[PDB]
């Protein structure tokens, strides 16, 4: 049916890509969350994938930067390739619904730059994880 | 030995 919503009569026209809009898709809703040496998404942030998607086919020029961080524990050519392979997972994800390769970019600064310090199921799953940087 | 964690 679409359209069973209404904002003020105005018009559907409203930005609202895949349910979100561009200022909630850089701000509220753009980081996965891994688990231990985990290489697969979870369905509950599937959601931004498909979202950004639609923002990021929308705009030619438009280019996402998935950024990948895990746990410290090892050593950044441990992480960095773990997480650099976890990000090819969601950049191919992109890519297969349309989104050139050229607009899509992975990184990871595992052991680099470590985001909670220390090293419990607490800091560590908050550690696991890899935010989509436009 | 792998990851660790």
């Amino acid at each position: 049916c679409s359209s069973s919503n209404n904002d003020a009569a105005g018009n559907g026209a409203a930005q609202t890509f895949g349910g979100y809009s561009v200022a909630d898709l850089q701000q509220r809703y753009n980081t996965v969350y891994f688990g231990f040496d985990k290489y697969d998404i979870t369905g509950e942030y599937v959601q931004i994938l498909d979202a950004h998607a639609a923002y990021l086919n929308a705009t030619p020029a438009a280019k996402v930067l998935v950024e990948g961080n895990t746990d410290e524990r090892g050593t950044p050519e441990y992480n960095i390739a773990l997480g650099q392979r976890r990000a090819d997972a969601v950049k191919g994800y992109l890519a297969g619904k349309g989104v050139d390769a050229g607009k899509l970019g992975t990184v990871s600064y595992g052991e680099e730059k470590p985001a909670v310090l220390g090293h419990d199921e607490a800091a560590y799953s908050k550690n696991r994880r890899a935010v989509l940087a436009y | 030995a792998x990851k660790x964690x």
